[PDB]
């Protein structure tokens, strides 16, 4: 299908529907009518000089080649009417921060198989092109009606995480406690993100704030200077409590890299299961199977 | 010509030299002609700068005069530096007076500047006032009082109470009751009348005078504030 | 690194950098120029990297309804409202702020705001011409041909000699000084919200409104933080004070203004996250490198913006002592910019 | 009789008053007392301010001269001042030079002061280099270049290179290398020359030198960070 896609421009899109809003950037579900094609096309506005904004497009073309199955596709990254348009594969599930308000807790045995997804999804942005992605939380792992679990949002262009860095304010974080005082460990951050991404689904309350709103810097503050959260006892598997402990611990080389959670008992065990994903995840939004 | 006369005195206040700008207002007002309401403000800044330099000269001076505290002919030299630039200082302040009561304040169409004239005579009056000290005092407290009193009927009757020259005046005859005539009772009873006048109309501040205003108001509190402890 | 002192009777307005009222004769660093007092000198220590009371100093429903603003095109959007170029006798600028359903009580209170707003007029403030309540909420202001003072600093990047550079400073204080004279937090300075109109006077903009950023939920307003961090004083990063937008948060906001202008680049060029931002100024371990400055600018000026930046909000100065800082080196600017010379001795003790 | 008369000087100095401590510096001077440190320290202090403060008036005026060119006979009236200015500023630095012909030069028995007044020398002709141009700068600027290769040799051999003196010599000779000659390489390396010589022998100094050096290196390293870039 990439391959009917040649050069994307602005006028050769209809509008469908917006997917949702967001904190910097606007996503809509769109019709390329060339190709005949429905896309998910992101668009973000940034006041930047057009030196840094070309640099963005070209760091940008490193996502053709970001091709897996736990990797959101990629069609093409284009600039027009002072607005950076991303064209990616359109996911119809959503994304998991979505399908997480529609289920109010996301089961036990659902979050294995994202676990794996988003394990293997950091494996291969770290292998394959050896970029950390910076960025793990519900809102940027997409699922689908065919039930596969992908990242996106990763830092493919060093450019463009400084460009959104200077525009925009966030409310909620899921920066890991070290990157949050300036020291660097590689892809041990986006375990710790994806370990307060898989609390906040399992509980269905946010993990930074436990009762058991506050403001950004509260909620960063708490990150580095208090101990981090964890799935209240009894109503999970041992093997799954273990799984996140370890993915939170604050110190980031006691913290389990990707090689060592690949094969954590939670992961074995989850990775056995005959779980009907697509047919749960349908069920959860109203689609049909 | 007087556009000349007043770039020239205007380019010598730049220059922070304050004898030529003194002696070209003083040629300007020697035509006896009115003034404008910019070409006033420089005139007052020179003759404010002028006996300021010789204040800031006489109150080091006497402070020296009452550090010294021995017996010999350094006591002696320095009163007859005293009596030498109190001499200088009385000359100056003779010639502003002459040159005042001769040329602007008979011939003031304006009572605003008429408040301006009255408001700089008392001034120039208490500055000859808190220098010398004996039977010629009485006279010249007695003649700011008057000039002062003069200015303050104008002020109460048809002034603004946040305009610069009102609050200039108020300030200036509290100082006057504080320092030459030392009744703090009556100067903080003024101060704060004044003050609290000054808060009603806070909402009619136009960008003419909001740096003045709010100058003086801070000044007034400070004032107060040194006085009531 | 010591401070050499010198008599020196100030014939313009100068205020002292420890008690900060009016001066008029005392001591100055023949260094820097951290003129003060001889009153309170037992109280202030060296700082460069019964008494005369003082006299007069020297003398230098507003609602619009529908029918009438032709909304033009959608120019950008911003941290509480997006700018369409509307025309209502002539060009002006409209804002549909974000908050679309206020309360009867968040109405009245903005009401009440836009009633201040409406009663100010200065040469460098945008001019503030009601708003519109049929078509939800607008604020009409001046509309600004040329561009923002960000477009012409961080995307041309056209930076101009230091005279027109202390002037566009010089101009902003003049119309901060009035906003703080009338007892009006901007909230919201930053280069973006200055324009340079037919590029010389200084126009400040989107300043007040208070009550149209975080929306309420019945009869409150705490200040949900968000926009921008770049222009925000750590005290204000916080939240945790009932209010962080006061003078003394809008004077830290000018003093990274002073960064962007001195320097030509935004503060904290060396990291790639907003969030670690927020959190180290918040959290007094960040602040904007002094390091970065041109090879030509005096300590007197420089001095001005490390005051404005510090960490604690009491001790940063207020907008009538700054606009007199600015101006004061405004005039010794040319004189000072040829080589040094054999300074005057010691002349000084205490 | 001659400290009473210093004691004034220092009163005046005190006082801010300059022309009057000028005036009894000279008088002093003017019979051939034996100079000691503060003695003539007073005299360089009062010679100085007074024709630093009518040359800063000069930069002013001369700025002001400059501003806007497409414009009428405003700058006529200007660059006549300008004159007026230049005549009260040779002629008192004359009054300067003539003085070290006089009793300074020949009734010297050290040759630290001698060093010390043939740097004011050179000083005061290289104040007088600035406002005199065409032939006259020549003749100007020849006078300085013998008066400052005359202070160097002694520096050199009977003081240390951290001797505040020899520091200022470099310094003055330095900004005149850089300002008058424009040869601002050789100003450079005579400045890093004399700034190592410094750093090369240091912590030898006497307890009351630990504020004057520094403050001249001090300038120097902003001379240096100055004039690299
Ligand atoms: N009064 C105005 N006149 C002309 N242009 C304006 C005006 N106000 C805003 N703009 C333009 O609108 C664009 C962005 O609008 P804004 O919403 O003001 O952005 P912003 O300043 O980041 O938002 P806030 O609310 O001040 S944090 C800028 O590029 C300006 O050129
Ligand atoms: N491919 C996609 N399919 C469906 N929804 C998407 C897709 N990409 C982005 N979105 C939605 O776009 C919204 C905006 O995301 P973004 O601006 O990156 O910030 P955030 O994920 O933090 O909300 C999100 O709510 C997300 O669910
Ligand atoms: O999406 C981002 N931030 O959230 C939007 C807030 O404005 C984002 C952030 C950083 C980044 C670096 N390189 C691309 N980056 C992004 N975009 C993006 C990445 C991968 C895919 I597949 C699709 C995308 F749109
Ligand atoms: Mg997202
Ligand atoms: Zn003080
Ligand atoms: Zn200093």
């Amino acid at each position: 299908q990439k391959q009917k896609v040649g050069e994307l421009k602005d006028d050769d899109f209809e509008k469908i529907s917006e997917l949702g809003a967001g904190n910097g950037g606007v996503v809509f579900k769109v019709s390329h009518k060339p190709s005949g094609l429905v896309m998910a096309r992101k668009l973000i506005h940034l006041e930047i000089k057009p030196a840094i904004r070309n640099q963005i497009i070209r760091e940008l073309q490193v996502l053709h080649e970001c091709n897996s199955p736990y990797i959101v596709g990629f069609y093409g990254a284009f600039y027009s009417d002072g607005e950076i348009s991303i064209c990616m594969e359109h996911m119809d599930g959503g994304s998991l921060d979505q399908v997480l308000k529609k289920a109010g807790r996301i089961p036990e045995q659902i979050l294995g198989k994202v676990s794996i997804a988003v394990i293997k999804g950091l494996t291969y942005l770290r292998e394959k092109h050896k970029i950390m992605h910076r960025d793990v939380k519900p809102s940027n792992i997409l699922v689908n009606s065919r039930g596969e679990i992908k990242l996106c949002d990763f830092g493919v262009s060093g450019q463009l995480i400084d460009a959104m860095a200077n525009a925009f304010v966030g409310t909620r974080s899921y920066m890991s406690p070290e990157r949050l005082q300036g020291t660097h460990y590689s892809v041990q951050s986006d375990i710790w993100s994806m370990g307060l991404s898989l609390v906040e689904m399992a509980v269905g309350r946010y993990p930074i704030p436990p009762p058991d709103p506050m403001a950004i810097f509260e909620l960063l503050d708490y990150i580095v200077n208090e101990p981090p959260p964890k799935l209240p006892s009894g109503v999970f598997s041992l093997e799954f409590q273990d799984f996140v402990n370890k993915c939170l611990i604050k110190n980031p080389a006691e913290r389990a890299d990707l090689k060592q959670l690949m094969v954590h008992a939670f992961i074995k065990r989850s990775d056995a299961e005959e779980v009907d994903f697509a047919g749960w995840l349908c069920s959860t939004i109203g689609l049909n199977q | 010509d007087k556009e000349e006369l007043v770039q020239r005195a205007k380019l010598a206040e730049q220059a922070e030299r304050y004898d030529d700008m003194a002696a070209a207002m003083k040629e300007v007002t020697e035509t006896g002609v009115e003034l404008s309401n910019e070409e006033r403000n420089l005139l007052s800044v020179a003759y404010k700068n002028v006996v300021g330099a010789r204040r800031s000269s006489w109150r080091v001076i006497s402070s020296i005069e009452q550090k010294t505290e021995g017996s010999e002919r350094k006591q002696q030299m320095a009163k007859e530096y005293r009596v030498k630039v109190e001499k200088e200082l009385r000359e100056i302040c003779y010639d502003v007076l002459g040159l005042l009561d001769k040329h602007l304040i008979p011939k003031a169409s304006n009572p605003e500047s008429k408040v301006f004239y009255l408001k700089m005579k008392g001034d120039y009056y208490r500055y000859l006032a808190e220098v010398a000290t004996g039977e010629t005092r009485n006279s010249v407290v007695e003649d700011s009082q008057k000039a002062y009193q003069d200015a303050f009927e104008i002020s109460k009757a048809k002034m603004q109470p946040t305009h610069p020259i009102r609050l200039g005046l108020a300030l200036n005859f509290s100082v006057f009751y504080y320092e030459i005539l030392n009744s703090p009772d009556k100067a903080c009873q003024l101060a704060k009348q004044a003050f609290d006048d000054a808060i009603a109309e806070l909402d009619t501040l136009n960008e003419d005078s909001y740096k003045d205003s709010t100058l003086i108001m801070q000044l007034l509190r400070d004032n107060l504030t040194l006085w009531t402890s | 690194t010591t401070h050499n002192f010198v008599r020196k009777t100030f014939f313009t307005l100068a205020f002292c950098d420890f008690c900060r009222k009016l001066l008029f004769q005392g001591f100055r660093c023949q260094t820097c120029g951290y003129k003060f007092h001889q009153r309170c000198s037992t109280e202030v220590p060296l700082m460069c990297v019964r008494d005369r009371s003082s006299s007069a100093p020297n003398v230098h429903d507003w609602e619009i309804p529908d029918g009438q603003i032709t909304v033009g095109q959608r120019i950008g959007s911003g941290s509480f409202g997006t700018v369409y170029k509307g025309k209502w006798h002539g060009d002006v600028a409209v804002k549909m702020l974000n908050v679309t359903a206020p309360t009867p009580q968040q109405l009245q209170a903005f009401k009440n705001e836009v009633g201040v707003l409406r009663k100010t007029r200065h040469v460098n403030i945008l001019l503030f011409m009601g708003y519109s309540t049929k078509p939800q909420l607008a604020i009409v202001t001046q509309w600004c041909e040329g561009s923002s003072l960000y477009h012409h600093l961080h995307i041309i990047e056209t930076k101009f000699e230091m005279i027109k550079l202390i002037d566009i400073a010089r101009q902003t204080a003049q119309g901060m000084d009035y906003l703080h004279a009338k007892s009006i937090i901007h909230r919201d300075l930053k280069s973006n919200n200055i324009f340079l109109h037919e590029d010389l006077t200084v126009k400040i903009g989107d300043f007040g409104l208070a009550t149209v950023k975080s929306r309420w939920s019945g009869s409150h307003q705490f200040e949900q933080l968000s926009g921008s961090i770049l222009w925000m004083a750590p005290e204000v990063i916080r939240m945790q004070d009932k209010n962080p937008y006061s003078f003394q948060s809008d004077v830290y906001a000018f003093g990274i203004v002073l960064y962007e202008l001195m320097t030509g680049q935004l503060p904290y060029s060396n990291i790639n996250n907003r969030d670690q931002i927020i959190f180290m100024v918040g959290r007094g371990y960040l602040s904007p490198d002094l390091s970065k400055v041109r090879s030509n600018c005096p300590k007197a000026m420089k001095r001005l913006m490390a005051e404005c930046l510090k960490k604690k909000r009491d001790e940063r100065p207020l907008f009538p002592q700054i606009l007199a800082s600015i101006e004061l080196l405004a005039r010794s600017l040319p004189k000072i910019h040829r080589s040094a010379s054999e300074p005057s001795l010691n002349r000084a003790g205490f």
